[PDB]
């Protein structure tokens, strides 16, 4: 028997989902990273930009969904959180006691990432009043937020949206004017692909954004309506609907992007445009990897970014409830990142995969630009060939350090004080490097 | 004859009548319970508001899975409920 | 300390105490099929039928974009590349750099 | 036998190999860090990763026979 | 003919009185040919099913849900039939049952979205202007039940289009009722509508009608409840017109302002509430004086609530509101009524919580001495919870003497059997403790003087209330009156009435608890055996009480008593575990591994009588050998074991299952020895052994879990394995649950690897078992299976092998 | 050793009289390996993809002069899963004058380490504190720790180190009921945490 006890130096520092908000209360802004099982909180510093680390928990578990909401009136932002097994979570924060309360938990499936168990995909409405939990597989879970008069959240029964082999590539719900509400979903049937002996229906068979509705007064989920697709899809924004903006979805895919509201809504598409002088094969197309709503009260703009490091300003027109042009202009380049946030008084936390993590403050506001704009009612079939180009707008704060992805680490010492010194080689493409670990104070 | 419902699971607890209070649901144990059950809505109505689970008795006292069955993960499945036919 | 592609491994040199580092990318081009490319590709834009009579490739030649921060022009399915560097940990300088063939990246 | 993934009398290879390779896409997508090993294996980026694999969960193992 | 569909409607009395194949197939014929049916006979036969008042629970819950599963479909048939339906329904939406009313909701919301909004607006067009209140009454809430159907914004309009029209009072007085069972009705989700709303019913409260006046600040009351607590600025122009009616009017419509003020601060800001409680508060000094019951539930709610607000200075509560609500709301009058019985009870605590304890409990320091029964229940109740939410730390010196003065001077005459003055006097003393030094044998003397007499009625309630002194009499440092009472309660162990005895022995329970164990005044060597006759009885408060006596001693006082009575108490409590009543079985346990702990393993035996249910005797082996360390009884059980005999083997088998499953972790020593043991055990014998040994298999296998022990259970398993193939469903449902318990252990990978082996065997009796046992392989943990799969290498046509797991760095 | 790519560790023995490559000892368990670093003759501190650390001990019932794969085997003594994808062992000293370390760093950027003890007595301490931490304080998100650890494998003899460093952290009430439920005070448990890291780790407290 040579039990043994583990132990830890060195938190882990990849950053996976980042969701910010409220969480203190107060006017001040919070960011909810996540690390593979470490949760953790910042803040920045709003005078020199400092992140002061403020808390961080171990949940011992997967963290496989992160969505924070605002109940109607309220001031102190959730987190929801998905789990490896079949059980949700809610938790809330404490500016004193310095811990997450935990509010309340449901049961509802086995343990551990199947196919037809919940907890892979959470959807959230964006009027804190609904929230709708989603497999690969039939089952779909949809809870009613309801509060009373005790300032809690008396959370209901689970309503079953089950549906015999179905695909779902991603949820996200619909910004709806204070309504049944509306959760939209890129299905996919298989059904036609298991009986064919010659095996085509591994063709044409297309993406459907099925919206579905749940009905509080008579306590049922029903589908509200279904459209084919023509492109496969990666990840969708909700629109800013209500009294502010048009409510959608923009559906980016493989090179264009595509406003597609229910109705009679014509949908424009328009493509993604490729860097002056390439130096790729042209095979490889060009899709997007994260997504920032920044959501004004006069109006919104948004910051996607490409996959080789450009962040785009797509300025939305429209009507009233009709679409009128999905317009491009890129804002800069930065290194890449697979979830970002905005900050206000200008902030932006580019959040790397590999590597460093960045904090970048917005100088200059508005469109203040000589070369061109971009739109989809140019004529042309030619996409559109726009400059690579330094850093102009953003200025670099700060650099958070991380030491992520660590390959071959070797413990020796190759100099003439005592302590064997930690060598490691790690990084990724370009950006990689050595780095000397030590261990003492500050310095 | 006696089966089980196994239905979605809601907010709703049940009860057991307290001739059979000791018992587990399934396993008919009476070793180490420390959890919680859950039963459905749909059977928890009407002339069913306080029921015994098993029998069907007034009941006086909640219902608890024995840790066997939580460490052996049979409560995630539908709601325990025995039914007649 | 920089390097340039993702480090697969590294040994320590006992003798004179150094360090040996092997750098390996799918998905990359080398330095040589990059410089002659971009040559190559320059020609053809010269051949795009049109006065020739200013010239790109006097801005075009300038400036090779720094890779740290410019993204890296990623291509093909069964590209490679190796390098291979000695490096002196007390100061920040290198000591010798060897290139290879284009489809044949070190282990 | 309701559940998906249960077999009896008559199950074949292909419908038990098929379901094997579906569960273990669902679990490959279900981890948080393996999809970090395959995109510093061959160099790509995670949601390229992702579309890659759910791309490749209804086309592998080809058509049945017959 | 439609007839014939009547014919074919006997359906109905198959999915009414049905079995789940009846309800779930007939279902589906009714609902699945709906359409094709049609609209006439469907309500000609549902509806006086419906009528009929003999309908029962779950009967009625199946004739509401049948017309939503039918109601699926038909959208335009019942366009005609609204009239109908809502004449038949116009009961049984403000009727007695709950479960009636919830089911009115669900039906008339499910026609509602049915049918189209404007038919039902024409429909309900007759019985707004009606003469009678009862229509109006239930057609107003058929208003809110369709309006919580249909949502807010479609309704709004038409709230428009009638609470202005100047028609008729009968009109506009339904209107705002129509608002007002939309606000409890619906209740939370009317947040962001609420300012629309508000401009809706504003113009209702400057108008000539008293009725219209009272039923629209009603409906701002009836809102402001769903709206509670913000601090929202939704209410603007609600505060002018209350303002001015306050000193307008006089009269119900005053219980109906003053109602909405209380509840339009629970959430108004600190200034606000200050000026306008200021203001208030005049004419509600004014008010107080007034008589009805109505009257005093409105104001006692106002200041319950106006005080709510944390704004509210206790300068202004204490000095200022306290002197003429103690002065004007206090009669001997106040007997009879629950409601200003425990309104006035709550209010005045909710007073106390933020304005203290001292003053409150000394404005009715003085009142407790009255010969008025109910009136000291009060004031009993009001310093208990005072006591109870905020102690004594705040009640000081020349308080306290006329308090404990107070309480035990109307603790002197106390005839009728009441809890406040026993739960009353326990918090009390629960906030006293120490503090009360010069006192004590006034109190336990006093004690003693009700202990003496009085028909036990008071000999229950003063011994409980030692029962719940006990504590402090630890803490007093006073030790010799505690003997005294000490042994007259040692003479008091003889009585037929065994409610109160159970006080009785609860107060000996309590006592010896505390009671320092040197130097007992009894001797327990005699009052264990006149403790021993009570455990032969026949209710549940002396069987418990007394266990639990027997268990404390046994707790404490371990070095005294002759293990002869011990052994009298343990063969005495051995029988006491087949009760009814697991507080009974609770005590019996724990007290029972006392006393197994005082004798212990050594003298008990096992060959105890060819005898009935011996399951006490069973779980009695489990205990003394969970108690003790089981190094005598297992191989004494081996000595019981290795006898060669029938009718023995199955029932150590069983304290094996019985044992196991009680131990469970702390058996990771001792299950070298079992193996040999459940070779014989597990050898192919008998159907028990087979049955009951797999139990075993399972119950270990769940007891080491994690604990570093494996491969005695691989040598189990192998054993295990070829006991599959067996007809019996009772012995193969016991192999399936075994070898549930060896997944769980062992793990998956071997598991699998005993499984994979003739998967594809050419033969259908095989192959029912083997894909039996791995879909019960499959459902548990189907996660942990994917490192452990075989690899199999790729045919022609398709491509088998995941690279995915081939990527090298 | 061979890091044979689905099957476990392979040990091979060569003749240096003969020029004959031998395996001799085996695995039944397949473990996906990636990494390994050796500490004796005997026992091979492994890696695998999804996360599992595993160390197998030769038993010395193994004939080294020899001629599924074997009839002998190499028996488990540690199964372990981490969460995340271990790259690099090495056992060393971190701090000078110090003990043994077999330090695991691992993909997402951190480092951890591992330890032996001194006695069955401190072991069985810290083995009633993790029986009654774990029921008695619950995880955050809900996660059954056992049965979290206990992913792929019955986890075989490890004591995990930050279920049982949350009595830094918890509610005071529950130090009480924990540090009197074992009967210890609340800065003799807190010292005797501080003992561990002080001895290897880098914790930098002056006695
Ligand atoms: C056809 C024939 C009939 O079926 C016939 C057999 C039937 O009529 C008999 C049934 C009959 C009367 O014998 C039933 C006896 C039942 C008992 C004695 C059970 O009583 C209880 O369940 C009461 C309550 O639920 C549990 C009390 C308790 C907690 O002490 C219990 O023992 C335990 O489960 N423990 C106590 C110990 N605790 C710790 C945690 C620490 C470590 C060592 C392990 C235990 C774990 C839980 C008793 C069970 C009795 C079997
Ligand atoms: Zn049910
Ligand atoms: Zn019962
Ligand atoms: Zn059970």
């Amino acid at each position: 028997d040579m039990f043994l006890y583990n132990l830890t130096l060195q938190r882990a520092t990849g950053i996976s989902f980042a969701i910010h908000g409220n969480f203190s209360g107060t006017k001040q802004q919070e960011i909810v990273v996540s690390r593979g099982k470490i949760l953790e909180l910042l803040r920045p510093d709003p005078n020199t930009g400092k992140v002061h680390t403020l808390l961080t928990v171990e949940v011992f578990g997967v963290i496989r969904s992160l969505m924070a909401f605002r109940l109607t009136g309220g001031t102190k932002d959730y987190i929801v959180v998905g789990s490896d097994s079949g059980r949700i979570v809610i938790l809330e924060y404490q500016p004193s006691k310095n811990m997450f309360e935990k509010i309340h938990q449901e049961t509802f499936g086995k343990s551990g990432c199947r196919r037809i168990v919940p907890g892979q995909f959470l959807a959230v409405d964006p009027k804190g009043r609904a929230v709708m939990i989603s497999a690969i597989e039939k089952q779909k879970l949809v809870y009613i937020l309801n509060r009373d008069a005790a300032a809690r959240l008396t959370i209901s029964s689970p309503l079953e949206a089950h549906k015999a082999n179905t695909l779902v590539y991603h949820v996200v719900g619909v910004d709806v004017g204070f309504e049944n509400p509306m959760f939209a979903c890129l299905e996919m049937d298989y059904e036609e692909a298991d009986n064919d002996p010659t095996g085509e229906a591994a063709a044409n068979t297309q993406q459907t954004l099925t919206f579905y509705e749940l009905d509080l007064g008579l306590n049922h989920v029903v589908r509200k309506y279904s459209e084919p697709l023509e492109e496969h899809g990666n990840f969708l924004i909700t629109v800013p609907g209500g009294s502010d903006g048009p409510s959608g979805v923009l559906i980016c895919s493989e090179n264009y992007i595509t406003y597609k509201n229910f109705g009679d809504q014509p949908d424009i598409r328009c493509p993604i445009p490729r860097r002056r002088n390439d130096l790729d094969d042209p095979e490889r197309g060009m899709i997007f990897v994260c997504s920032a709503t920044h959501k004004t009260k006069s109006m919104f703009f948004f910051l996607a970014q490409t996959e080789q490091g450009d962040i785009f300003k797509i300025t939305l027109e429209t009507d009233e409830d009709m679409v009128t042009e999905i317009r491009l202009k890129y804002f800069d380049t930065v290194p890449v990142a697979a979830a970002m946030c905005v900050l206000k008084t200008g902030f932006l936390f580019v959040a790397s995969e590999f590597g460093n993590h960045y904090l970048y403050q917005i100088a200059h506001l508005g469109d203040d630009d000589e070369e061109p704009e971009f739109s989809s009612a140019m004529p042309l079939e030619d996409t559109f060939f726009f400059q690579p180009r330094p850093l102009k707008n953003l200025v670099l704060v700060d650099e958070l350090d991380s030491l992520s992805p660590i390959l071959f680490c070797q413990i020796a010492d190759l100099a003439n004080e005592d302590t064997p010194q930690l060598y490691v080689a790690c990084g990724r493409g370009p950006r990689s490097s050595l780095r000397v670990l030590r261990h003492g104070l500050e310095v | 004859d006696l089966i089980f419902c196994r239905k979605q699971a809601g907010v709703a607890i049940g009860r057991l009548c307290e001739k059979c209070d000791g018992k587990c649901v399934i396993c008919d144990s009476y070793v180490r319970p420390c959890t919680l059950v859950r039963i459905c809505d749909e059977c928890n109505y009407g002339s069913y508001q306080g029921r015994c689970v098993i029998c069907g008795g007034p009941g006086v006292s909640d219902a608890y899975y024995c840790k066997e069955c939580t460490i052996q993960e049979k409560d995630r499945d539908g709601c325990p409920k025995i039914v007649n036919l | 300390f920089p390097l340039q592609y993702t480090p697969r491994k590294f040994v320590i040199h006992p003798e004179s105490n150094n360090l040996i580092i092997i750098e390996t990318d799918h998905n990359a081009y080398t330095e040589a099929t990059k410089a002659q490319r971009k040559q190559q590709m320059a020609e053809e834009m010269v051949e795009a039928a049109g006065e020739l009579a200013a010239e790109m490739a006097a801005a075009f030649l300038n400036e090779n974009l720094p890779e740290s921060i410019f993204g890296a022009p990623k291509a093909g399915n069964g590209q490679w590349a190796s390098v291979i560097r000695v490096m002196n940990p007390i100061q920040g300088n290198t000591l010798d750099l060897v290139q290879l063939e284009q489809n044949e990246a070190a282990f | 036998s309701k559940y998906i993934g249960t077999g009896h009398a008559d199950t074949t290879k292909w419908e038990w190999l098929v379901n094997q390779h579906r569960d273990s896409y669902c679990s490959y997508m279900g981890h948080f860090d393996l999809l970090n090993y395959f995109a510093i294996a061959e160099n790509e980026s995670k949601a390229r990763v992702r579309f890659n694999l759910m791309e490749k969960m209804l086309q592998p193992c080809g058509p049945p026979a017959d | 003919e439609e007839q014939k569909e009547r014919k074919i409607m006997k359906l109905l009395l198959k999915i009414k009185n049905g079995t789940p194949p009846m309800r779930k197939a007939a279902l589906r014929q009714i609902t699945d040919k709906a359409r094709e049916f049609g609209a006439g006979p469907l309500f000609n036969q549902i509806l006086p099913l419906l009528m009929s008042p003999t309908l029962e629970d779950q009967e009625r819950h199946l004739l509401v849900k049948v017309i939503d599963r039918i109601l699926y479909k038909l959208d335009d048939l019942v366009r005609p039939y609204v009239h109908k339906i809502l004449v038949v329904i116009e009961p049984l939406l403000i009727d007695e049952d709950y479960y009636a009313r919830v089911e009115g909701r669900e039906i008339i919301s499910n026609l509602a979205k049915a049918a189209g909004l404007a038919t039902m607006i024409s429909t309900m067009r007759p019985d707004i202007d009606n003469m009678d209140e009862y229509v109006r009454n239930t057609t107003a809430r058929a208003f809110a039940v369709v309006a919580s159907a249909l949502g807010i914004p479609s309704l709004l309009p038409f709230l428009k289009a009638v609470c202005k029209s100047k028609k008729s009072w009968q009109a506009r007085h339904t209107g705002i009722k129509i608002v007002q069972q939309i606000a409890i009705l619906m209740g939370c989700a009317i947040l962001p509508h609420l300012r629309s709303l508000v401009e809706i019913i504003e113009h209702g409260l400057v108008d000539e009608q008293q009725k219209v006046r009272t039923i629209s600040a009603l409906a701002i009351a009836a809102l402001a409840e769903a709206a509670t607590p913000y601090g929202i600025e939704s209410f603007d122009s609600v505060l002018k017109p209350l303002w001015k009616g306050i000193r307008q009017h006089r009269g119900k419509g005053l219980a109906a302002f003053l109602k909405a003020i209380g509840y339009l601060i629970p959430l108004m800001d600190a200034e606000y509430a200050n000026y306008y409680t200021r203001e208030v508060m005049l004419i509600l000094i004014r008010e107080f004086q007034s008589p009805d019951e109505e009257m005093k539930k409105i104001v006692l709610k106002v200041v319950k609530q106006c005080c709510g607000t944390d704004g509210v200075e206790a300068n202004y509560i204490k000095t200022e509101i306290l002197p003429p609500f103690f002065k004007h709301f206090w009669q001997h009058r106040m007997a009879l009524d629950r409601r200003n019985y425990r309104q006035l009870v709550d209010t005045t605590v909710e007073l106390a919580n933020k304005v203290g304890a001292a003053e409150i409990i000394s404005r009715i320091v003085d009142d407790l001495k009255d010969e008025a029964e109910q009136y000291r229940k009060m004031v009993m109740e009001t310093i208990e919870k005072i006591m109870g939410n905020l102690g004594a730390a705040d009640i000081d010196h020349k308080l306290e003497e006329q308090l404990i003065d107070g309480i035990l001077y109307a603790f002197q005459e106390q005839t009728t059997e009441d809890s406040v003055m026993l739960n009353g006097f326990g918090t009390v003393v629960n906030a006293l403790g120490k503090r009360v030094k010069p006192y004590l044998p006034q109190i336990c003397g006093t004690v003693l003087w009700r202990l003496n007499n009085k028909s036990a009625k008071v000999r229950q309630q003063a011994a409980d209330l030692i029962s719940r002194t006990a504590v402090v009499m630890k803490t007093c440092q006073e030790e010799k009156l505690m003997g005294h009472l000490g042994v007259v309660l040692y003479e008091y162990l003889g009585e037929e009435y065994p409610e109160v005895l159970g006080s009785i022995l609860g107060a000996l329970k309590a006592i010896v608890n505390v009671i320092g164990m040197h130097k007992m005044t009894p001797p327990i060597k005699d009052l264990l055996p006149r403790l021993t006759p009570i455990l032969k009885n026949r209710h549940e408060k002396v069987q418990e009480n007394c266990i639990d006596l027997v268990g404390r001693i046994a707790d404490r006082g371990a070095e005294y008593v002759s293990a002869r009575e011990w052994m009298r108490i343990c063969f005495e409590l051995l029988e006491l575990l087949k009760a009814h009543k697991k507080a009974i079985r609770r005590a019996t346990v724990n007290t029972f591994g006392y006393i197994a702990k005082a004798i212990g393993p050594h003298d008990v035996l096992a060959t105890l009588l060819e005898r009935q249910n011996r399951v006490c005797t069973t779980v009695a082996i489990a205990i003394v050998a969970e108690t003790c360390s089981p190094f005598t009884v297992l191989p004494a059980l081996m000595n019981e074991y290795r006898v060669p005999e029938l009718n023995v083997q199955n029932g150590v088998l069983k304290s094996l299952s019985f044992l196991f499953e009680y131990i469970g972790e702390m058996g990771k020593d001792y299950i070298y020895a079992v193996t040999p043991l459940l070779e014989d055990a597990l050898m192919d014998r008998d159907l028990v052994h087979r049955q009951t040994a797999s139990a075993v298999v399972q119950h270990m296998s769940l007891g080491v879990y994690g604990f570093g022990c494996e491969d005695s259970l691989n040598h189990l398993l192998n054993y295990v394995w070829p006991n599959v193939f067996e007809t019996s469903p009772h012995v193969i449902q016991a192999v399936m649950g075994a070898l549930e318990g060896l997944r769980v252990a062992i793990g998956p990978c071997r598991m699998l690897q005993y499984c994979l082996q003739g998967l594809f065997h050419p033969a259908r009796k095989v192959r029912d078992v083997y894909w039996k046992i791995y879909n019960s392989i499959y459902i548990g943990s189907q996660d942990a299976l994917i490192a452990h799969y075989p690899r199999i290498y790729n045919d022609d046509k398709n491509t088998y092998i995941r690279y995915e797991l081939d990527y090298i760095l | 050793i061979v890091s044979d790519v689905q099957e476990s560790f392979i040990w091979v023995r060569y003749k240096r009289n003969e020029n004959q490559l031998i395996i001799f000892a085996d695995d039944t368990y397949p473990r996906w390996v990636t990494t390994a670093s050796l500490l004796d003759y005997d026992t091979v501190a492994g890696a695998d993809k999804f996360g599992n650390i595993c160390v197998v001990r030769l038993p010395p019932n193994t004939n080294d002069e020899v001629d599924n794969g074997a009839s002998q085997k190499a028996e488990v003594i540690m199964n372990y899963h981490v969460g995340e994808t271990v790259l690099s062992l090495q056992k060393t000293t971190l701090i000078p004058g110090g003990s043994e370390s077999l330090v695991y760093t691992t993909l997402s950027g951190g480092i951890g380490i591992l330890v032996p003890f001194t006695s069955h007595e401190d072991h069985d301490f810290f083995q009633h504190v993790e029986m009654h931490l774990r029921s008695e304080h619950p995880p955050l998100c809900g996660r059954d720790h056992l049965s979290f650890r206990s992913y792929y494998f019955p986890v075989k003899n490890v004591i995990d180190g930050d279920l049982c460093e949350q009595f830094n952290s918890m509610e005071p009430n529950k130090q009480k009921n924990v540090s009197e439920e074992l009967d210890r005070t609340p800065p003799e448990v807190s010292k005797k945490l501080e003992d561990i890291r002080t001895r290897y780790a880098f914790d930098y407290k002056d006695d």
